[PDB]
């Protein structure tokens, strides 16, 4: 039988599935389909979330059933950049950011352009291709900001 | 005990790693609000599960106390928490990882304290789900109400409350990090949910917000449209490694005077034109939270 599986965002995805299949497995199919992991997925029914362990029977999901999809919002933590008179500014960013859109972060903050800014983390310099995570930078943690 | 105990540097919870999805929905649910003290004061019966009575005492001893008569609370004993949290669901990294305060709030209310549904819901004539905070789903006017964004929502899966609830945390339109449904919302001030119901208000009491990887909260600590404070677990931090965290809060009456606005004044208004800590309350909601009014006088 065919589900719908729609987005907050406006799309809606199709899916081939059976009565008895886990709310796993579903995610995993949306997994395939679109590339976002599970464990980022909220999938409700009626205002109900459904919970991984049981089965579209349990929740009375049927033939053209719609299904709501929301993404878990982690959050945790803000890095600071400080300058050396020890004024302090706060980013939110992911390990993942580039050492180039942290800059671009400071751009739009404080007026600074990227070519201007030096970003120094334990004592080396940032490069702007290299992620946060490469620096081991993976919760709240200080840069220094230095003006060129 | 007083307002200025709460406010200023070095006050609210401390963060330390990731934490802010905690530090904040703790703070939003006590540092002022009473709805769920009965959560910190029931007793422990059979029916609750291992951990119960440590984690209960721990929340009302070490962390709800502490922050209601000193202003303050320590990460040493939100990571205590955050432990319990993990024995409960291993390998989950609630003692590293950035989560979701939902993940938090069923951990906790689900699982160890065994929280009675705060939501029992009917999509309409069906039968009740329980749940203990409801998701704005709904189909993309600029800036909506709160009020608008529930009853259209309600509307979308033919739904209807079950009941009256006590406390009613409501959560944002948004797809993961990168998108927004709306730019902004204006949280309202109270709730009527009559129409909604099966069988009428609440009162705003605080907004859980996050731009893109960390939490902040926005409390009302007195009816008054000026009694705003805003909280940042992480305001400011000492030291590098061994380093640690300075959280704050601070008053923020701006919020009330935006508050007073329309809509759509707020929708012609440029968000680089907010000013002090109104920003973040209207672009960057994540959940609203409301209870049965005790800060107000009927008129």
């Amino acid at each position: 039988m065919q589900i719908f599986v729609k987005t907050l965002t406006g799309k809606t995805i199709t899916l081939e599935v059976e009565p008895s299949d886990t709310i796993e497995n579903v995610k995993a199919k949306i997994q395939d389909k679109e590339g976002i992991p599970p464990d980022q997925q909220r999938l409700i029914f009626a205002g109900k979330q459904l919970e991984d362990g049981r089965t579209l029977s349990d929740y009375n999901i049927q033939k053209e059933s719609t299904l709501h999809l929301v993404l878990r919002l982690r959050g945790g933590m803000q890095i600071f950049v400080k300058t050396l008179t020890g004024k302090t500014i706060t980013l939110e960013v992911e390990p993942s950011d580039t050492i180039e859109n942290v800059k671009a972060k400071i751009q739009d903050k404080e007026g600074i352009p990227p070519d201007q800014q030096r970003l120094i983390f334990a004592g080396k310099q940032l490069e702007d291709g290299r992620t946060l995570s490469d620096y081991n930078i993976q919760k709240e943690s200080t840069l220094h900001l230095v003006l060129r | 005990m007083g307002l200025e105990v709460m406010v200023g540097k070095k006050k609210g919870i401390q963060g330390h790693y990731n934490s802010s999805y905690l530090d904040s929905t703790l703070f939003c649910l006590f540092s002022f609000s009473s709805v769920l003290d009965t959560v910190l004061l029931r007793p422990r019966s059979k029916t609750d599960v291992e951990y119960y009575k440590e984690t209960q005492e721990l929340l009302r001893t070490e962390i709800v106390n502490p922050l209601r008569i000193h202003g303050y609370v320590c990460a040493t004993k939100i990571m205590k928490l955050r432990r319990i949290l993990e024995k409960v669901e291993a390998a989950s990294g609630f003692t590293s990882e950035q989560k979701d305060p939902e993940e938090f709030l069923n951990i906790l209310f689900h699982h160890i304290l065994r929280v009675d549904p705060l939501l029992r819901l009917r999509s309409a004539g069906q039968k009740v789900q329980d749940c203990y905070f409801y998701q704005i789903f709904m189909d993309k006017v600029m800036v909506p109400t709160s009020q608008q964004l529930l009853e259209w929502s309600f509307i979308n899966s033919d739904l209807k409350f079950a009941e009256a609830p006590s406390c009613l945390i409501i959560q944002m339109p948004r797809f993961g990090k990168d998108f927004k449904m709306f730019n902004k919302i204006f949280p309202s001030l109270e709730l009527d949910i009559t129409d909604l119901l099966d069988d009428q208000q609440m009162e705003l009491f605080a907004v859980l917000c996050i731009e893109t990887s960390h939490y902040v909260a926005f409390v009302k600590y007195g009816s008054a449209d000026s009694a705003w404070l805003f909280f940042d677990s992480m305001a400011d931090r000492d030291g590098g490694q061994n380093g640690f965290n300075i959280p704050q809060v601070s008053r923020c009456p701006e919020v009330g005077e935006y508050l007073k606005m329309t809509p759509e004044e707020l929708h012609a208004l440029d968000p680089k034109n907010i000013q002090g800590y109104a920003r973040r309350l209207l672009c960057d909601a994540y959940m609203c939270m409301y209870q049965s009014p005790t800060m107000s006088l009927y008129k």
